[PDB]
RNA sequence: CCAUAGGUUAAUGAGGCGAACCGGGGGAACUGAAACAUCUAAGUACCCCGAGGAAAAGAAAUCAACCGAGAUUCCCCCAG
RNA sequence: UUUUGUAUAAUGGGUCAGCGACUUAUAUUCUGUAGCAAGGUUAACCGAAUAGGGGAGCCGAAGGGAAACCGAGUCUUAACU
RNA sequence: AGGACCGAACCGACUAAUGUUGAAAAAUUAGCGGAUGACUUGUGGCUGGGGGUGAAAGGCCAAUCAAACCGGGAGAUAGCU
RNA sequence: GUUUAUUAAAAACACAGCACUGUGCAAACACGAAAGUGGACGUAUACGGUGUGACGCCUGCCCGGUGCCGGAAGGUUAAU
RNA sequence: AAUUCCUUGUCGGGUAAGUUCCGACCUGCACGAAUGGCGUAAUGAUGGCCAGGCUGUCUCCACCCGAGACUCAGUGAAAUUGAACUCGCUGUGAAGAUGCAGUGUACCCGCGGCAAGACGGAAAGACCCCGUGAACCUUUACUAUAGCUUGACACUGAACA
RNA sequence: CUUUAAUGUUUGAUGUUCUAACGUUGACCCGUAAUCCGGGUUGCGGACAGUGUCUGGUGGGUAGUUUGACUGGGGCGGUCUCCUCCUAAAGAGUAACGGAGGAGCACGAAGGUUGGCUAAUCCUGGUCGGACAUCAGGAGGUUAGUGCAAUGGCAUAAGCCAGCUUGACUGCGAGCGUGACGGCGCGAGCAGGUGCGAAAGCAGGUCAUAGUGAUCCGGUGGUUCUGAAUGGAAGGGCCAUC
């Protein structure tokens, strides 16, 4: 036994120069016909998991 | 219903374009408008609807 | 039938009272389409699309017993 | 990641897969350690003998960390404009 | 008819039973997906034909990538 | 034992004595504690075989970026910001 | 000649009553239907599990079957007592 | 007569007669991880599937739905 | 009407009276002609009503002979068992109290006989609902598939109209 | 450009002629006086079957599973998101199969801006010509109007009379509002180019709140960002997007 890395997380989250994990925002791909640039451009700065939400990936990324 | 969404392109055929909906039974003229280019930084006609 | 639904409350409540505000920007007293019932002045004249009273400046409300006729003309001020 | 059903956050985020696909052949060394080379030359052929990372390396890159103690001689490698200057200030040579 | 099937002598082999490992062939449902249908359960449980001190595998119609490695196998790593 | 409430026409119980239900292995956070320290550490294995050898390989010492790329700085930006 | 009568053997299970660890897991007592026909019965063999048998009831297949006896899958599965 | 061995034996089903439909005999039809057998050592007044009930007095209208056959004016149609 | 709201249709028969049986009429809410229409003979461990018989079934019970129950001996089981100084009536109350608030009534252990209770003893309630529980059964749900059938490739050959 | 036939020719199909693939649902004899059928010999049928695989169709003969939640039995009926209203007890919050209505779109104008305007209705007099539809007077008017609810506001009009036209645009943004969260609401202002106006000044759509839908999967416009020998390519990624 070794425990596996969870693909639910390892195709979603990445590691950075600060504690936690960095991810993209959603709601930017599917049907943009009613989405002005002020509702698209601002969905690219990325965000972190770092609170009680990190304890949900602590066994999903056991080797990150 | 089922009118199919319009695509509007500049005369260079580039990968920057506008998408919208139009009524099928009114004003049969081609949808065209003068707007900006994000690299050439000038106003051009966006056209070629359907 | 039709009932109860009612959906979203969307707030639109008061904030610009007494000595409210400080180190960060205030939204002021917000209302539901009534244009005169809580009127504005100075930095917080706002009213883009929802009658929010927003500014480029921070401080407390002055909240004074003066203003044209029945209108309050509420403003924030530097300390 | 189970949160009572209600479509969990790890499924609401978008999928990725495109990566640099070269870590198994690319070595990363820093001027703060294994940088004296015991009078020798810094080269990919001698890195494969320096008791570090093994023989499958096809590319070796240098980063500017710490200070340079010797007039070190380097042949090849991918070396930053800072690392090339930190070795110049110490009396060393960069052969390409 | 020539031959072969049958008959006959000598030689050599097979025949039944055991503990496990093992080769080839057949083969679930319940279960894991907090339901289920591809997926998983599982080529397991179980059955059939059979081999050896082991069986399986091996001295390249393999991988590599301009630099070469180089019979097979099991243990620790490459690596979750 | 258990269900707003239980002396409850709720529930269980004839009795004495044996036996009777949370284990370590894989990964990790928090906590204690210890050797070394910009380094730390061995696995399988070998070993006159709890010493010693074995440094494969891992963990750490540099980040920004899809990636090319750049790096004590960096992505997007005409960037000049 | 008689799926002919009256009626024992032989078969029946329509009905009441005594039973329900009773001598009894269909027996007892007393009525009471049929009885040369689709009758009644011995011994041997045949039909097997999704497969039999049945003028077809979830009835019959060793006191079970709308799916049996003996073991294994297995410590199946309870958002639960 | 037969059905529910044990809460029902009655009007169920069996059944001379009546009618349909498949079948030309390597029959139709059936059982099969398939040879082999059964139909039948028979042969259309024979065999398979099936609705109606001895014998009598008699037996209305409907092909619009679904199923099966017979057809080619039109819509549509596979491997290759 | 084993079909029908109103229904005990309604007229008449049978009767001291008859939701029951018959003769008849036909608003069959929604009978009906080979998943036939409808009637007889003959049959039935077959349906219903009337009348004669039988008689303690009933009116009203009583004796007569025997078996058990009754009393022991010998041999000796079964389900149950919180603890038992378990008595009325009224109140309170997990809201119908043996036991607590009030007021009344009983020698104790037996013993043949009864059974109004102790919500008795026996069933891990059947009832009704609930559970992305279980398993069968149907189909104009969903997904799979034999059988049968259309054309075809191949084993598979020569030629004339 | 045509409507098409015959000489010659390829072939689906049909017939006929033949035996080279093949059935043996023929026979005798050997094994052997074996009612079997292995062999041996000779017929019959014949490219028809038979045997393997493919293909369209018909499809419980055979197999597995699914068939929701809320409400004082269960169901039927109603409801499930967004917008709006009453209930909410004068702060924040909130319950009732408690009480009621709309939307699941439409406009290159119902958008942007420069210059102007103010409406409903009734009474009288007057015309076919109106409870009133053209006009004058007397009264009256966010009792008119907004692309459409319901509520709120509008003339310093956001309602409508004219003119000219896309700021219905690309990269950047201090931040603030709501909900446990995802999500959802609002936004000073820069640089680039555009629209209206003499100019100040204004515009990053629609008076304000509804016409909705994360991820997956697949597809399309651009692209020295990538592309397992090398170099292209196929497919990714980034940016645009259905």
């Amino acid at each position: 036994p070794k425990i596996k890395t969870v693909r639910g997380a390892a195709k979603r989250f990445k590691k950075t120069g600060k504690g936690g994990f960095k991810h993209k925002h959603a709601n930017l791909r599917h049907i943009l016909t009613k989405k002005a640039t002020k509702r698209k451009r601002h969905l690219r700065p990325k965000a972190m998991v770092s609170k009680g939400d990190l304890g949900l990936v602590i066994a999903c990324l056991p080797y990150a | 219903g089922i009118r199919e969404k319009i695509k509007l392109v500049s005369s260079a055929g580039t990968g920057h374009f506008y998408t919208t909906t139009k009524n099928k039974r009114t004003k049969p003229e081609k949808l065209e408008l003068k707007k900006f280019d994000p690299v050439v930084r000038q106003h051009v006609i966006y056209k070629e609807a359907k | 039938g039709g009932s109860t639904r009612n959906g979203r409350d969307s707030e639109a409540k008061r904030l610009g009272v007494k000595r409210f505000g400080g180190e960060s920007v205030l939204a002021g007293s917000i209302i539901v389409r009534q244009r005169g019932t809580k009127f504005h002045a100075g930095a917080n004249v706002g009213c883009g699309r929802d009658h929010t009273l927003f500014a480029k400046a921070d401080g407390k409300v002055k909240f004074e017993v003066k203003g044209p006729k029945n209108r309050k003309f509420i403003s924030i001020e530097a300390e | 990641g189970f949160e009572g059903g209600q479509m969990p956050l790890y499924r609401r985020l978008p999928k990725f897969g495109f990566t640099s696909r070269k870590a198994a052949i690319t070595a990363e060394i820093r001027l703060s350690d294994l940088a004296k080379v015991e009078g020798g030359v810094v080269d990919l052929n001698t890195l494969k003998a320096a008791n570090i990372i093994g023989i499958q390396i096809e590319f070796a890159k240098v980063i500017l960390a710490g200070e340079v103690t010797t007039p070190v001689t380097v042949r090849g490698l991918r070396v930053t404009k800072g690392a090339r200057a930190a070795i110049e200030a110490a009396g060393g040579k960069i052969e390409e």
